[PDB]
């Protein structure tokens, strides 16, 4: 998926030229760089003007951390944002997938597969420290199931005891849940 | 004389250009957003330098640093802190620096987010702004490095406790006591202190109250030992 | 060396304590018991410690053991051998006069999430409360500052220690 | 050395050394290293000629002095050689320019 | 790591074999597994009443490996009392409980650990299927085995093992596990008034 | 105009190569500005000495460091004893810059060089190394200079872009 | 004016493969799918997403067909959700080739069992192809 | 080694560390329970060590009942120095052709400002200790034992003869 | 089969000459002088070199033998076993027709700083003098040629050798003696 298309007049790079149209792509999991690249993106494209972000996910997974920051960003900027799922949004990526947009503008593709659960996390060190670790990733876990619920309209004990372990989901299971709101076919 | 030459720069030079940090650059945002690092400082100063030359317009910078690395990951110094914040406490007689803390803002970049110009210096309402331990993780010195060791790292430490009380006006005897553990602070508290200005809540709040996960029974009768039942939430 | 030191019922902790060691010390402690239920058992101890649940192992086979248990340092015990230290009887814990005793709180492993991470840090939690009570209990010292001691990893000489609790005798007096 | 005569520079603390030529390890018989060995000779024989053109001395006293034994020359003993000429044209350090000041 | 303590090691495991008492060490595998069947059943040729006594100290370990054990424990005659020092996770904690009834002893300060079986599928679709529904057997002969053990119902031990379960010995008496704790009685320090 | 600005802040590198920055620093006829920001091990300290007199700014939380080089030989009994020559030679070659930068006897900078010396701001001035502590009006007067220096070239660039727009 | 998909992929992971065939379906105005060489699972499916009566193969290509693979690692009830997902997929993937081969879907599962390979003859046959170059 | 054994040789060979100090501290223990009086010999070569294990080999070597004379062999670098230099008094022998080295302490550290100047001053407890035993050995002061601890020390057996580390020469 | 020969006082000393196959030798020799003061030993030489520190200590062992200590070489003397060779006592060395023996300086190096450099130099310059006086005077040649000598790589016969003055009889009788 590398070959420039032209632009109003010359050859611009494809992922340029959607973002030039306020569509982002993301296509890598959640990792560090891709989230900076992207919270980078976003805030420049609502420095341009506030119209509206479009997200194309294909997110296979991805840390928690880098995600949330993603998500803030989402949250912090002017303009709204729509999120599709081309592919598949595991994990973060499903959390992203309901980062935007909470009045009706998730969309997924017919045949993507839709996954959430509990964000992961590993750290040792001193006693004291393990503490300090596993009670932030407490607090983590229920951040992102308190956006969950409220993004979806499940109880937030619902999700709680859902999403202790991976939850997959076909389109039709994910309108029914509340993960998204519509699916797109050939229109 | 120079604004309309910013705006001629942006009609040839600076609107075709590809790059998000050459279009970021054109915006006048410097995107503050991996462990800092030698190259990142040098790279954030000719920023800085050049976006002085261009105007005494305002400059926005966004942090989500972890701190100079994480704690599972080789360190780098605390020098490139020091650095930048010494070329950014330079620049703002000159320029504002709005300094706004997406994500996470580690020990370090702490010090770079209480960098910017009063009143202009804000945190997203879910970020986390850390006065973590004091510091170092390189441990790849010998018993003939003692002598100078210390020397280094109080001479480090201290360093950023005073820069610290020329952010928040506090007493540096306060932040000397509050190193020894990794200390972070909510955004609310962060102004407390005087790290921030101001807090940005979004225009639209989601996370609401869950509460009502409490139990809130009886008191457990005395005549019932409770088994080894070991749950989870 | 060691074997024709076994036969005299003496027992090398050297080392860091790890599963195959710690088993092996078991072991032998199963045997010293087996051979004589009366004859002092000696344990030379010398460790930069190791894991806490070999460690708390080795503590539960010392304090099985029907005949007497002398604990002797040397060198370095640290973490878990300053544990297994002052685990000896009262009155017959020694170290030589150039030991450095180290006292610590337990470390754990890494394996899932967050709610793995939970169990572990209930784990260390009570690892930590149990290091606690014991050692606060051998030395006569209230809980306060053994949880503040621990938390701070501060190498003790022999003299320091003993005035501690750790130690009843220095051999030789210095 | 090769340079022009009169138009050579050097930095004040630039670390200038000769060394015999060296061949990298090759495996045969006797004939090989013999045949290396040639070659190695001829390229002494090449940088000696050089430097008898540069530095103005006999071709094989050149072959001695430099090529012989790894040597180092400061500045100073490289110029008393014929090594360099002179400093880069301007050089002037700094207290030297403050005290003219 | 040292082959000339791993010889005196080997020398201390065989006067204690001699004395019935079978070692349980490390995480159960195949070969170490292999090892103590062939012990307990020579124990067993030996002599057809004496107890013999199997110290458990593992960190975990295969299902097959550890079922063989516990198959070995439950065909010979003798009654095999199992005591846990160190720490028995999840098949040492299975082994310890799969001790004679009313012989499953424990230290005091051991570590008792019980959570449903760690594994792998690999290939194509149905071979995963099939290694799913293998280790979801493993599961469900573990837990009715320790529902059978502990006295519980199959559901309370279904729910407990859900995730990492850790016990202590005293709690481990309560829950159904161990039958009793090995100390001997300590001074008692008198307080003030 | 045209005095070079040097911006330092390096925690390491061979000492030879601090001594090439230090002369070419030298050999330019304008002047040289040389900021060190936070830090300057013994390359980055030979680079800053080497800046004109009235412009070495050393910045509050800047540490330099006084050292002789780290090496490693391998070779002959003979390339031990020459190479080590090497390695004292560029111990008195960095002794003669120090002296040459800071006045400061040369036995006691070779004694600096034997163990590893580090010096903050104050005591960086006090040697020599640096002639003024870059506290934040200094700092401002340093963006300033870049400034006017700067505009000299922001004007041609003006023009330019006049007559293109 | 119609997307022109030329296909020679000896392999990938069927996921991606669905994932293609869908982007394919997006689009209104036709889709020419060529196959040249090999056309395995994750461009099987690609080949099969082309415009019914424009899907092409040449006579030396051959079709691959088979079920997804996985890894699993976790506890036994990791496996089994993860297992069950597997499932999910490879039912999908036989729905997309009944869709396309106008054939049992339960016959066209027992055929994706294992590794399965058709000539273009076959591939035609099947339905993944409609004509030879 | 079990031919050296029998004959209350114990060998000091090469850089020291844990599981070499427990072999040594175990030889040691157990040649005084068989025999109270009569000596033991140790041969010395050694580059180094830890300090810790150095330090249980010394206190081991003190107290047991048996003389333990150290001959030196080869080398004794610092830490195997220190050990040879413990020998009784008398008994500290040397190879003519051996060579004696004494340097400080050595080791890393990482953590906290706290944690690693815990480990500085530790260090330095051990410079303190060692400088301490031997001016207790050699009869040198304090501060001329420092100033030689400080940087590499080589010295010949003859001059560590005049020195003190050393008793005599086995040229015999 | 070694132990047959030990009894017979014969020490083989093999391969590389390190630390610990130091401690070895030198123990065999004290054993074989402290069971027996007044028949000689015999040491084989087949070594291409060692270090300067475990040479001395094999060195001093066979100075310390009451025992009359010859030496017989065969294959190869590098740098420090021909040194050995060299010391065993005069008219009882003896080498094989075709044995190679070399004299040559060692190798060294040092690191950090350059303190501990000029130190490892001193120390380098040190076992150049050391070995070559004690070289020259077994030798019996003039210290300066010794000293020139030990520089030179390369290999020699052990009829150069006997004319050198290094060994003093070569098992053969000259018969097999090839250039």
């Amino acid at each position: 998926c590398r070959p420039p298309g032209q632009r109003q007049s010359e050859w611009v790079d494809l992922w340029e030229a959607y973002t030039y149209q306020k569509v982002v792509f993301i296509k890598e999991a959640i990792t560090e760089d891709v989230a900076n690249n992207m919270i980078a993106l976003t805030l420049y494209l609502d420095s341009l003007d506030q119209k509206r972000i479009y997200y194309w996910l294909n997110v296979p997974g991805g840390d928690v951390v880098p995600t949330l920051a993603l998500y803030d960003t989402m949250q912090y900027v002017r303009s709204k944002t729509a999120t599709v799922c081309y592919g598949l949004c595991l994990g973060m990526g499903g959390f992203l997938l309901t980062a935007g947009g909470e009045k009706g503008y998730r969309f997924a593709m017919p045949h993507s597969i839709l996954m959430m659960h509990h964000p992961s996390g590993a750290s040792r060190g001193q006693a004291s420290e393990m503490h300090i670790e596993s009670r932030e990733l407490v607090r983590m876990r229920d951040y992102l199931s308190l956006l969950t619920s409220n993004a979806t309209g499940q109880p937030y004990d619902r999700v709680i005891r859902e999403l202790s372990r991976n939850k997959w989901m076909d389109p039709k299971q994910a309108i029914e849940y509340g993960m998204i709101d519509k699916v797109l076919t050939t229109p | 004389r120079k604004l309309s030459h910013l705006r001629k720069k942006l009609w040839k030079e600076a609107g075709p250009p590809p790059d998000l940090a050459t279009r970021l650059f054109s915006e006048r945002i410097m995107y503050l957003g991996m462990p800092i690092d030698s190259s990142v400082a040098e790279l954030l100063t000719a920023q800085l330098f050049v976006l002085v030359q261009e105007a005494p317009d305002p400059i926005f910078f966004y942090i989500n640093s972890t701190g100079i690395a994480k704690s599972t990951t080789k360190f780098g110094n605390e020098h490139e802190a020091i650095a930048v914040y010494s070329m950014m406490k330079g620049v703002q007689k000159y320029c504002p620096i709005y300094t706004l803390c997406v994500g996470n803002a580690f020990g370090e970049a702490a010090l770079l987010l209480s960098a910017g110009s009063p009143g202009k210096r804000a945190a997203l309402r879910s970020s986390t702004i850390m006065l973590r331990q004091p510091l170092q993780r390189l441990g790849g010195m010998q018993a003939s490095d003692i002598d100078i060791y210390r020397k280094i790292t109080r001479e480090k430490t201290a360093t950023m406790a005073k820069y610290l009380a020329a952010c928040t006006k506090k007493t540096e005897e306060q932040i000397m006591t509050d190193f020894t553990r990794p200390r972070y602070f909510n955004p609310y508290e962060a102004v407390s202190y005087g790290l921030i200005d101001t807090v940005l809540e979004p225009k639209e709040e989601r996370a609401v109250f869950k509460d009502w996960e409490k139990m809130g029974s009886e008191i457990a009768d005395l005549g019932l030992w409770d088994d080894e039942e070991q749950p989870l939430p | 060396p060691f074997g024709l030191l076994l036969r005299q019922r003496i027992v090398f902790l050297g080392g860091e304590v790890e599963d195959f060691g710690a088993d092996a010390i078991i072991s032998q402690l199963l045997l010293l018991d087996s051979q004589d239920p009366t004859k002092d058992i000696k344990i030379f101890i010398n460790s930069p410690g190791g894991s806490v649940t070999a460690g708390m192992g080795i503590y539960d086979a010392m304090m099985l053991c029907r005949a007497d248990v002398n604990t002797y340092c040397f060198g370095l015990a640290a973490s878990m051998g300053a544990f297994l230290l002052g685990a000896g009887k009262r009155g017959k814990r020694n170290s030589m006069p150039n030991s450095r005793i180290m006292i610590h709180q337990p470390l754990g492993g890494a394996s899932g999430q967050a709610v793995d991470i939970e169990i572990q840090a209930k784990e260390i939690m009570y690892h930590k409360a149990n290091l606690n009570r014991i050692m606060a209990d051998y030395c006569q010292q209230p809980l306060s500052k053994i949880e503040e001691d621990t938390d701070r990893d501060r190498y003790m000489s022999p003299l320091e220690a003993k005035e501690y609790g750790l130690i009843d005798h220095i051999i030789g007096g210095e | 050395s090769a340079g022009q005569k009169g138009h050579r520079y050097s930095f004040p603390h630039a670390k200038i050394s000769t060394a015999p030529p060296v061949m990298n390890r090759v495996f045969g018989q006797a004939v090989d290293a013999q045949l290396q060995a040639n070659e190695l000779d001829y390229a002494t024989k090449y940088y000696a000629a050089i430097l008898a053109r540069s530095t103005g001395k006999d071709l094989e006293t050149c072959q001695k002095q430099y090529l012989s034994r790894k040597r180092y020359f400061s500045v100073k003993e490289a110029y008393e050689e014929g090594l360099v000429d002179k400093l880069v044209p301007g050089f002037m350090l700094n207290r030297f320019r403050k005290m003219q000041k | 790591p040292n082959p000339l303590v791993i010889e005196r090691f080997q020398g201390v495991v065989s006067q204690l074999f001699q004395q019935r008492i079978v070692r349980l060490g490390g995480a159960v595998d195949d070969d170490m597994a292999n090892l103590l069947v062939a012990q307990l059943l020579y124990l067993d040729s030996v002599d057809n009443k004496r107890d013999i006594t199997m110290y458990v100290n593992s960190p975990g370990g295969s299902v097959t490996a550890g079922m063989a054990v516990f198959d070995t424990m439950r065909h010979i005659r003798p009654d095999v009392s199992t005591c846990c020092i160190g720490l028995a996770a999840s098949m040492g904690a299975f082994i310890l409980a799969s001790g004679q009834a009313g012989k499953r002893y424990s230290l005091p300060n051991s570590r008792i650990m019980i959570h449903q079986p760690l594994g792998g599928a690999q290939g194509q679709a149905t071979d995963i299927e099939i290694q799913a529904n293998e280790i979801l057997h493993h599961k469900l002969t573990l837990n009715g085995y320790l529902a059978q053990f502990t006295g519980q119902s199959m559901e309370t031990i279904t729910k407990d093992t859900d995730r990492d379960f850790f016990m202590s010995p005293q709690e481990a008496i309560e829950y159904g596990l161990v039958d009793a704790i090995i100390s001997k009685p300590q001074m008692l320090q008198s307080r003030e008034v | 105009s045209k005095k070079v600005f040097m911006i330092i802040n390096s925690f390491g590198g061979s000492v030879g190569n601090g001594i090439t920055v230090h002369d070419a620093l030298q050999f330019i006829k304008a002047g040289s500005l040389t900021l060190a920001l936070g830090v300057a091990a013994s390359a980055a300290s030979l680079a800053l000495a080497g800046g004109t007199i009235g412009e070495r700014y050393v910045t509050e939380g800047c540490h330099t460091m006084i050292h002789q080089p780290e090496g490693g030989l391998n070779g002959q009994a003979s390339d031990i004893w020459i190479d080590s020559q090497e390695i004292m030679k560029i111990r008195l070659d960095v002794a003669e810059i120090y002296s040459l930068s800071t006045y400061r006897p040369r036995h006691k900078i070779l004694r600096d060089l034997d163990r590893d010396f580090y010096l903050t701001a104050m005591e960086t001035i006090y040697y020599g190394l640096a002639d003024e502590i870059a506290t934040n009006e200094v700092m401002h007067s340093i963006v300033e200079m870049t400034n006017q220096v700067w505009s000299y070239h922001d004007s041609k660039q003006e023009r330019l872009l006049e007559s293109r727009a």
